[PDB]
């Protein structure tokens, strides 16, 4: 019950965000990859150094809206 | 003929003949008294030869001014008149015609300088006319050079976007295997011509 | 002082020379051969001849100098002599050679004409010098403009090196 | 071999040529038997028709030129209806048609390759009018500018091409391009070779003016 | 009678003095004549009214001829000296004096110098003509030089306009811009080779 | 030429008599003139008159005319013409006349020479006057150097066209090259896009094809 | 290793919630909820809701939306025919993100 629900919500999250992340690096910085409509892109920022709003605008603005 | 007078070529013979014929007057002069014979006799004889001489003409010349018969003096006079004529002619020449030709040559000099200065305007065909430069040609150069410069400046800014995208994608390729080499990460994870030809 | 005095004087000397010939012997001869018409009146006639023949010279010379206008030309001759007495060397005279006679009088005005002609030609030379200098400067100017246009087309052509290197970079499929 | 066989039905047979765009349909004689049951010459061909599936409205110039060339070879030689009336000669007429198809396809690829890579070989324009080809060679490598009007024909490249060089800028005589043509053998890939030879002789050999 | 041309003295007096002498002599002998007959006729004036005149008129005529010839004998001799004086001293023009038109000419100029000067003046005339022709050619050259200078200024203005237009968009230096474009293209070649080789190695395994 | 008296002489000469007869009757008339100029001195007296004197004078005149008639003898018809002679063996005035005749020749030649010279000068003046109202252009000047050092300006004006053509060539070559640059940038972008395609496809491959169907139950 | 898997899956959902702003939750009655946070510049906690359920014919239909939306029929047809939901969830994210600035 827990395992299938968890794996399914994981697949749903990966489908939604189209983004894979990095966890083995320190949580003070964020590494990841975005599968956008254009060329696939990296994600290298500092999670604990900028406000959540700015970084969220950074990722969700890189998504092609045109 | 107007000349009636007598022409003689000898004078001594004529005088001797007159003297010889005067013996008739001599005898008639002897018919006068001896006391007054000499004046009357000289009278008669001188009148005799004088009248004889006065009727004759020495080639048209007067008896008192007559001379030797070697040459005619009329010819000499005619020549001398001609000589005076030619001398006075050359005198009037050197008087007036040098001045006249001087007045002529000054006018000729004026004419020559007029002709010379009238030749100052001279025009000859030497100019080389040519068609005006082609405005449409340089306009076409302007236009397509402008569009080339426009697109070149556009490319100069567009290409670095490709550069940075390529660098980012190289980083993506670098990150891809390790991310797929991780355990829980995969746990979460689990011909142009054909386009050209419309088929 | 004047010529007329000597001219009328030495001819009167000539007159005395003439009348002295025969003179008293002449009178004795004629008035002893004839010797009687009316002695006083015949005495008077002889001197009348002498007077009339010794004056007819004077009236003849006066007519010659007056109606022939020789008094004025004689005064002019005296003026010319007093003007030119300075030169004692043998003066040149019209030699009958027509060409030299013409030249001696036609030379001066033709000389001034030649002078004026050289003035014209020297003015022409002066202007032509500046014309040549201007044309020479223009030759340098046009060769220089040719130089900048050649340099400019060379500069635009110099791009060909970068096109060649770009073509080399863009490798054809092999 | 750029030809595909779709079906050999009792009524008709279908071949697809050049990206299936040319549908060579053999409409046979209407019978329920073929050449095995019938005589070897009884299988007559009613209609050798050439359906053109190529949409010329959206076709590029290469496709238009290749299809026009193939159709011109067809119409100038439509005597297939006079000469190909049997299924026995069908394979060989197919092969000879495929030969000109292959040549024309390679030609179209040649114009494409040149339109892509002209400034490398100094070919700044390819203008195609009906069945002509206008190659514009222009560069200041030797101060040269000229158009070569190759009247491409279906016999290309087994025949020399009439090359009328209309001079624009520079001194090029007919002898120059004639020697160029002679040094380029009449065989495959001819157009690219002649373009490269022009580039080499008149623009690469000459020193770059500085 | 003189062995001379008299070309000079008559040139000023207008007549040869020998004419003056001969006129004088003829007129004077005529006057002598006329007065001889005048005086003898005056004597005869009393002879006509007086008979048995002791001396016959023809005797007066004879002695009159004697007087005439005897005056002539000394008259011609003295007139010789008169002529020798007049023609050389008191009417003649000496060689040490220059006449008005002679003063006009005066200095002697050699005719060879005249020929040299005439050839010089005609040569200088043709030189003046060719110089004026050269002037005309130079002026025409000046006009065409002005025309070609105007054309050159026009094309230089074209060059300036092209450079300004090229700099207008932002491509300030063509050479530098193309060089940097080549460098960026070389880097793009590098990354595209990297991506091609990475894709090839990934496309297999 | 002294001549006076009763005259009747000189111009008064009969024309019906020969010159010998003329001079004879001249002698005769002079004889009567002598008779009349000798007669007045005589005077008439008793037993003395002039008839004997006049008779003997008349007889003497008859003898005189007979003597003249006898003297007129000559050759037959010899008086129809006249006689003329003279001797000119040698003289100096004749030499002077001859030399001054060569002077005449010199002046006669000078007359025609002067006429020709003045005619030539005046006709030259008239010809110049008429003509006035009715290669060398480059050489003969002191500045032939600037003329003969002249380049062909038509060549420069033609090379202007060559420069324009060269710019046409170069700049259209630049256009073609940058068009090739675009054609390569597009190809590189296509490569980027397509490689992103299969990497995204491989990532999607292990994703659930229909996760919501497993989500509902 | 179930504990590690579940712990990182919860961490992944949490990092979506904080870093990205989205959290999903399955609730009873065959319903699911999308919760949207950290959008408004002034108020970061502001929840944005939409819950979707399933009909009798297996179709996506948002049961409720706070605030409400309009574009549901076209996305329903899209997921019914082309059986795609990535675009649907991305588009609802775009719409909810645009909701702050009208």
């Amino acid at each position: 019950v827990t395992i299938p629900s968890a794996v399914y919500v994981a697949q749903l999250y990966h489908q939604v965000s189209k983004i894979e992340w990095d966890y083995e690096c320190e949580p003070g910085m964020v590494k990841g990859i975005h599968h956008g409509p254009s060329v696939a892109q990296p994600i290298h920022l500092d999670s604990t150094q900028l406000s959540r709003k700015f970084i969220s605008d950074y990722l969700w603005s890189l998504v092609d809206t045109e | 003929r107007e000349d009636f007078r007598v022409r003689c070529t000898s004078k001594r013979a004529v005088t001797e003949m007159l003297q010889l014929c005067g013996r008739f007057v001599q005898k008639l002069g002897d018919a006068l008294p001896e006391e007054i014979r000499e004046p009357a006799l000289r009278d008669a004889q001188w009148t005799f030869e004088s009248a004889v001489q006065e009727n004759i003409s020495i080639n048209g010349q007067a008896w008192q001014e007559a001379s030797d018969n070697c040459f005619m003096d009329s010819d000499i006079k005619v020549l001398e008149d001609q000589f005076d004529e030619i001398i006075v002619d050359i005198a009037t020449k050197r008087k007036q015609y040098p001045r006249k030709i001087l007045e002529c040559v000054i006018k000729t000099i004026k004419a020559k300088q007029e002709i010379l200065k009238q030749y100052h305007p001279v025009v000859h065909p030497l100019d080389l006319k040519y068609d005006p430069d082609p405005a449409p040609h340089m306009e076409n150069l302007k236009c397509r050079g402008e569009t080339v410069a426009k697109e070149i400046s556009e490319a100069m800014k567009s290409l670095p976007a490709l550069i940075e995208q390529g660098e980012g994608f190289s980083q993506v390729l670098r990150m891809q295997p390790v991310i797929h080499l991780q355990r829980i990460h995969q746990e979460v994870f689990s011909c142009p011509q054909r386009k050209w030809y419309p088929l | 002082i004047s010529r007329v005095k000597l001219l009328d004087t030495m001819v009167d000397t000539f007159l005395q020379k003439l009348v002295a010939a025969g003179s008293y012997q002449r009178f004795t001869d004629c008035y002893k051969c004839f010797y009687q018409l009316q002695p006083a009146m015949t005495q008077q006639i002889y001197d009348k001849f002498i007077a009339q023949l010794q004056t007819s010279i004077r009236e003849e010379i006066s007519d010659i100098k007056e109606e022939g206008n020789l008094e004025a030309v004689l005064n002019a001759l005296d003026k010319i002599v007093e003007e030119g007495k300075v030169r004692k060397e043998p003066a040149w005279r019209p030699s009958g050679i027509p060409e030299k006679d013409l030249h001696s009088v036609m030379a001066p005005y033709f000389l001034q004409q030649r002078d004026t002609l050289r003035r014209h030609v020297q003015k022409q030379e002066a202007e032509n010098q500046q014309l040549a200098d201007a044309v020479l400067a223009g030759r340098r100017q046009v060769e220089e403009l040719q130089l900048q246009v050649q340099a400019q087309q060379q500069a635009w052509q110099a791009l060909h090196r970068e096109q060649r290197e770009l073509v080399a970079v863009l490798r054809e499929p092999e | 071999s750029e030809w595909d066989v779709v079906e050999w039905s009792d009524d008709q047979a279908v071949f697809t040529f050049v990206y299936d765009t040319i549908q060579l349909t053999i409409t046979f004689e209407e019978s329920v038997v073929g050449f095995p049951f019938l005589d070897k010459r009884y299988r007559k061909i009613v209609d050798v028709n050439f359906q053109s599936l190529l949409d010329e409205d959206q076709a590029p110039p290469s496709s238009l030129l290749v299809h026009k060339l193939i159709f011109q070879y067809v119409e100038e030689k439509e005597s297939w209806k006079k000469t190909c009336t049997t299924q026995h000669q069908l394979p060989k007429m197919l092969e000879e048609f495929s030969l000109v198809v292959h040549h024309c396809r390679l030609l179209g690829e040649e114009i494409e390759y040149l339109k892509r890579w002209g400034p490398n070989y100094n070919l700044m324009n390819i203008d195609i009018n009906n069945n002509e080809l206008r190659l514009l060679f222009s560069s200041s490598a030797a101060f040269a500018k000229f158009e070569i009007t190759l009247f491409l024909s279906a016999y290309y490249p087994s025949v020399p091409l009439p090359s009328t060089i209309q001079n624009h800028v520079g001194n090029t005589s007919q002898d120059d391009i004639a020697t160029i043509l002679s040094k380029v053998p009449l065989e495959n890939n001819y157009l690219k070779n002649v373009v490269k030879q022009i580039y080499q002789d008149l623009f690469q050999d000459c020193h770059f003016y500085h | 009678m003189s062995v001379d041309p008299m070309t000079y003295e008559a040139q000023f007096f207008g007549f040869t003095p020998q004419t003056c002498m001969l006129r004088i002599y003829i007129a004077f002998q005529d006057y002598l004549f006329e007065v001889m007959q005048a005086v003898e006729q005056v004597i005869l004036k009393k002879l006509d009214g007086i008979p048995d005149c002791d001396i016959s008129p023809v005797q007066i005529r004879k002695c009159t001829e004697k007087f005439l010839c005897f005056m002539k004998g000394h008259f011609d001799n003295l007139f010789s000296k008169m002529e020798q004086l007049f023609l050389q001293l008191i009417l003649r023009i000496p060689s040490n004096i220059l006449l008005p038109e002679d003063k006009c000419k005066e200095t002697p100029y050699s005719e060879e110098d005249f020929q040299h000067l005439q050839k010089e003046i005609e040569q200088l005339q043709e030189k003046y003509k060719t110089e004026l022709c050269t002037k005309q050619a130079l002026l025409a050259e000046l006009e065409e030089q002005k025309i070609v200078q105007a054309k050159l200024k026009q094309t230089l203005t074209f060059f300036d306009e092209l450079h300004n237009v090229g700099r207008d968009h932002g491509t300030s230096d063509f050479r530098e811009s193309l060089v940097s474009l080549v460098q960026n293209s070389r880097k793009l070649q590098n990354i595209r080779d990297n991506v091609e080789k990475e894709s090839k190695r990934l496309k297999i395994s | 030429p002294i001549h006076q008296g009763i005259t009747e002489l000189s111009r008064s000469i009969s024309v019906d008599l020969a010159e010998s007869k003329r001079l004879g009757c001249l002698l005769l008339s002079s004889f009567q003139f002598s008779i009349q100029k000798l007669e007045p001195f005589l005077r008439d007296t008793k037993g003395f008159s002039l008839e004997s004197f006049r008779a003997k004078a008349s007889s003497l005149s008859e003898e005189l005319k007979h003597f003249a008639d006898g003297l007129e003898t000559d050759g037959t018809l010899q008086k129809c013409f006249e006689d003329s002679n003279g001797k000119a063996s040698d003289f100096s005035l004749e030499a002077s006349v001859a030399e001054m005749k060569e002077y005449i020749t010199k002046f006669s030649l000078e007359r025609q020479t002067w006429d020709q010279l003045l005619l030539h000068y005046q006709q030259e003046a008239k010809e110049i006057l008429s003509r006035g109202s009715t290669p060398m252009t480059y050489l003969g000047s002191s500045q032939n150097e600037v003329l003969n050092t002249k380049p062909d300006y038509q060549k420069i004006l033609q090379n202007q066209s060559k420069v324009f053509d060269c710019m046409e060539l170069v700049m259209d070559e630049l256009q073609g090259s940058v068009k090739q640059l675009q054609a390569f940038m597009d190809e590189s972008t296509q490569c980027f896009q397509k490689v992103s395609v299969q990497l995204g496809k491989r990532s999607m491959q292990q994703l659930d094809p229909s996760p919501a169907r497993k989500l509902l139950k | 290793a179930n504990a590690e898997r579940l712990k990182r899956l919860q961490k992944s959902a949490d990092l979506y919630k904080d870093r990205l702003g989205l959290e999903i939750r399955k609730i009873y009655g065959e319903k699911l909820q999308f919760i949207f946070t950290n959008i408004d510049p002034k108020n970061p906690e502001s929840p944005f809701m939409f819950s979707l359920h399933l009909n009798e014919a297996r179709d996506y239909e948002v049961s409720d939306s706070a605030p409400h939306l309009e574009g549901l029929a076209e996305f329903q047809e899209n997921v019914r025919k082309t059986n795609n939901f990535s675009a649907f969830l991305a588009n609802v994210r775009k719409a909810f993100t645009a909701t702050v600035y009208n």
